[PDB]
């Protein structure tokens, strides 16, 4: 997760808050340290190799200092609801080929902005009702997008029966109409998916989409049958993978910048962020001004992560300590 | 327009060249993407229409004025263009720019002498 | 099939190791929006004025 | 696809050449057998379609991109 | 029936099983011979010219030895059932030309894989019902494929009346609607045929097919009317011709390899396989290893045929003798 820096960013993990430098025993233990006059602030953190101290912050040169709740960094998974509009026809018209399109803004493995489609075919006959249409359209979509052949779909397909109205019925490339035995299917939902993530190689990223409907002839008029409305998300993607990458990149500012390049001849860094946990972040932007003739500012920032347990307890205590030490007025989560 | 019509485009060519023409300098240029180029070709290559094709392809509207499609690539740029057309592609591709061409230029980009040297190194 | 496969060129390598190649794009990028906040930091709701 | 459509093939040409084109290097090649070549020609040589033919025959999709059928024998 | 060989194949006919070498009187009489220590096994068979002995099998070098029931080598004759689908229309639509196609995978005289068609035309009018359609389509098929002009059809055409449901009503290039007087015809069956066979020139072979239906307009929509389902076969093709060819080819490994080449100046071999009988086969794959520096294996096989009479009596006794002699554990049929 290579990022843009105001000349530097440093990350220290607040795995545990201790009162004194003597209590720093485990890796991740941290203590905010400031003098009694409150001229400078620094952090003493226990690395796997002894305690390390952060840069010293001249508390007159602090540009801003705010903390996040770990809900701001979460990515809701977008999901639409597809439905055939009662205006054109509340039920499929025989003989017409219904072709649904999923307009993706990137390819599966690339991040450049492009137009990328996936399709779903259904040909309607004299007796096919709405339920059977959604069924066959869903299976077509699955067999066409869940042709991954290595890893996982690009979007997930479900069906909702009018009886449930809330129970998403999954559909996969293996599903077949024999498995789907309901008769009150009323829509199709299409959620985004969590794509593969690698620590310092593949950044967390999503591929949005839009369900587009091609034209059918109903009364000699080419018309659009579908309704791609956006129902509210129900699933989320936390920041653990996002934060872990922040550490992976910001540990090359005080540690080894190479990371596997000369693979046999490397230095391997131990990372304390647990991808799988949810961290609430804190950040302090400051600068160094200098002496006569040296007024140019060297702006910097020190950010700190801490696991959230619902209530942002860990970070709330950490900032309470920092406000008690440096006298700042950082706000709690 | 919310729905496409070859009539509107013929009325536009009329507006541009009705009496202003000269019967020998009526070179027109329609610029659009590929989805608009579709709507154009789908309706223009019919026979009930009045257009005829002249293989570099050029068209001749029923008005008798010489036309030239120049499908530009930026009309489909998915970066600057974000809104999606219900019929596919980005809506900026469903967009025609009809310009009268002839013989001094109507459009030119202004420049100042010595603007290519404003490169400074603050090091 | 041989004609089809002669339509392509040939690269002559020295060994039988797995081969790889790099792929690059462009910086021109769209950036989605997380939210928008007003002058007092309140988040702009959908059913709100300008 | 279970049923053929010239729209899907036009959408495919769009995908391939929408902004990536250069208006002078958009040479495309569609390879298929003879039954697919049938479906193509049956629907392409119509007038309601947007394709025009350029006698070695080459086609020009309504997208303005130059096409070339190469019916291969192994299909 | 030229075959692939693991360096050799030899065939001996077990027309009769005798207990001793002295009882070998008629051609085809055979006796398995092995010593008491069971080191080697060989067969003494009466040829038209005296008793011949097979190769000697070192019973330590036997790779495999299995026998077949003569039902494995039989070829069931494939037959479909053609019918117009009630979806498009349960009865022919007037004005439309119904054209049926029979997609053969080879030509009549060649074995190379190709696409080869035969057609059947019927044009439907206001009063034509299903029965009359099947009738006229069958007669068209017969007149179009039974244009053999030398030998025999490429497939056989029959009709089934709803009353019988099991009695195939044959249709030939000579049949005419006057001969077909029923009104409850409900399908058309199309069986494969036994093509010409010559002893060592024309191998037994079949030409599969698939009934394909062209498109008709029913409601402005081009549609397929037919249902080419595969009913179970009722006729079979035994191995007599298949085995006879095996002998014809495998008798050139101990006999004369030329067979009619220098036609006046030839040697003519007497063959004991009766094409028209059904044989159950046995086979013993073995090899010869050799001495110092000569470890390369010369793998071989000796196969034996015997007429089946329902129960595989002859072969069961032959193997029982071979197990009693060589101590092997070959399984019975």
């Amino acid at each position: 997760m290579v990022i843009s820096i105001n000349q530097v960013r440093q990350l220290y993990v607040a795995k545990a808050l201790k009162a004194n430098t003597a209590a720093l025993t485990t890796a991740g233990d941290i203590v905010p340290k400031a003098d009694t006059a409150k001229t400078t602030l620094y952090f003493q953190s226990m690395s796997p190799a002894g305690i390390v101290a952060s840069d010293k912050i001249n508390l007159k040169h602090v540009l801003y200092a705010k903390a996040t709740p770990s809900e701001a960094l979460a990515h809701k998974l977008v999901r639409y609801s597809v439905t055939l509009d009662a205006d054109v026809s509340a039920t499929p018209v025989a003989g017409q080929n219904y072709i649904l399109r999923l307009a993706f803004r990137q390819y599966i493995g690339l991040s450049e902005e492009d137009q990328y489609f996936k399709y779903g075919e259904v040909i309607a006959r004299s007796g096919m009702t709405a339920s059977d249409f959604y069924k066959k359209m869903a299976i077509s979509l699955a067999k066409n997008l869940e042709n991954k052949t290595e890893s996982t779909p690009l979007v997930n397909i479900y069906l909702i029966s009018a009886a449930a109205a809330s129970t998403d019925v999954p559909v996969t490339s293996a599903t077949k109409e024999s498995d789907l035995t309901a008769t009150d299917y009323n829509q199709i939902i299409i959620e985004e998916t969590e794509q593969p993530w690698v620590l310092g190689m593949m950044p967390q990223a999503f591929i949005p989409f839009t369900p587009q409907f091609l034209t059918i002839t109903v009364d000699g008029e080419d018309r659009l049958w579908g309704v791609a409305t956006v129902v509210t998300p129900t699933k989320t993607v936390p920041d653990g993978h996002l934060i872990a990458d922040l550490e992976y990149f910001c540990m090359g500012a005080r540690g080894d910048i190479y990371r596997g390049m000369g693979y046999p001849n490397i230095i391997k860094t131990t990372y304390l962020v647990d991808p799988g946990a949810v961290y609430d972040v804190l950040d302090i932007h400051y600068f160094y001004t200098g002496s006569n003739e040296s007024v140019q500012k060297s702006e910097k920032t020190i950010t700190l992560v801490a696991v959230d347990d619902g209530s942002h307890t860990a970070m709330n205590a950490l900032i309470g300590a920092i406000n008690t030490a440096s006298g700042l007025t950082i706000a709690t989560l | 327009y919310n729905t496409f019509s070859l009539k509107l485009l013929e009325d536009a060519l009329y507006e541009l060249s009705a009496s202003k023409l000269a019967m020998d300098d009526r070179l027109f240029v329609i610029k659009t993407g590929e989805r608009g180029a579709i709507q154009f070709h789908k309706e223009v290559l019919k026979t009930v229409s009045g257009w005829t094709t002249f293989v570099f392809v050029e068209y001749k509207a029923p008005n008798g004025v010489r036309v030239r499609l120049d499908v530009d690539p930026f009309y489909d740029d998915p970066v600057r263009n974000k809104i999606l057309h219900p019929m596919g592609g980005v809506a900026f591709s469903y967009r025609y720019d009809i310009w009268y061409i002839g013989t001094q230029p109507n459009i030119f980009k202004c420049k100042i002498k010595g603007d290519n040297e404003y490169r400074g190194y603050q090091w | 099939l041989d004609t089809f496969l002669n339509s392509f060129p040939t690269r002559e390598f020295e060994d039988d190791n797995e081969y790889y190649w790099d792929v690059i794009g462009s910086s021109r990028r769209n950036i989605p929006l997380v939210e928008a906040r007003d002058e007092n930091g309140v988040v702009v709701a959908a059913n709100a004025a300008n």
